[PDB]
C-alpha cells in the first residue's frame, strides 16, 4: 500500500527472521537469494518478489 | 471573512529607468528565494502518508 519496493523486501526479511526465529535457516537461505538478486537494483528486488 | 495570499516578497521599482533592466536584478533574487537558480531535480515522492 505504501513504501518503495526495496523498503518492502528489506522489511519482509526482518519479519521473516522474527517469525521464524526457531529455525534460523530460513532467514539465512532467503537472504542468500536476495544478495544475488539485489545487485541488479530495484529490478532485481522485483525478481525476488516474483 | 478569510483570504489566501501569496507573499513572494516586496520589491522597490523606480521611474525614468527602463523597467526590463530593473526586472533583471529582481529576477535573480527571486530565483534564489525559490531555490531555482542552480540546476536541480525535484525529489518529493517520499513526502506522503496514508
Amino acid at each position: 500500500t505504501s513504501g518503495s519496493i526495496i523498503n518492502h523486501a528489506n522489511n519482509l526479511n526482518k519479519v521473516i527472521n522474527h517469525v521464524f526465529a526457531d529455525k534460523p535457516l530460513i532467514s539465512e537461505t532467503m537472504l542468500k537469494i536476495l544478495t544475488i538478486d539485489g545487485t541488479t537494483g530495484k529490478d532485481g528486488y522485483r525478481n525476488w518478489l516474483d | 471573512h478569510a483570504l489566501i495570499k501569496e507573499d513572494l516578497g516586496q520589491w522597490p521599482v523606480e521611474t525614468g529607468i527602463s523597467l526590463v533592466n530593473q526586472a533583471g536584478v529582481f529576477a535573480v533574487q527571486l530565483a534564489n528565494k525559490l531555490g531555482i537558480d542552480k540546476p536541480f531535480v525535484l525529489d518529493a515522492g517520499s513526502n506522503y502518508f496514508t
